[PDB]
């Protein structure tokens, strides 16, 4: 919006980069059994038969 | 695990740290 000035623009840009270093730190903390789930493109097989 | 963190930031906040010192309205 043209309304708010470059000052406001620099706290909400403070605030977006926080979240988006969030969310890249969840994506690169969570792990599972020493699985990395988000964090690289795989494919996981699961034993459903005899 | 290890280095599993989050960074807080302290800023000392003064007279000094903001121009402050010093401040006179008078002569």
């Amino acid at each position: 919006t043209g309304t708010n000035s470059e000052s406001d623009l620099s706290s909400i840009q403070d605030e977006i980069k926080s979240r988006l270093d969030e969310i890249d730190r969840v994506s690169g903390q969570t792990q599972f059994n020493g699985v990395n789930v988000l964090a690289k493109n795989g494919s996981m097989k699961i034993q459903v038969g005899a | 695990n290890d280095n599993q963190t989050i960074t807080i930031d302290l800023k000392q906040i003064d007279a000094k740290t903001l121009g402050l010192d010093g401040f006179s309205v008078k002569n």
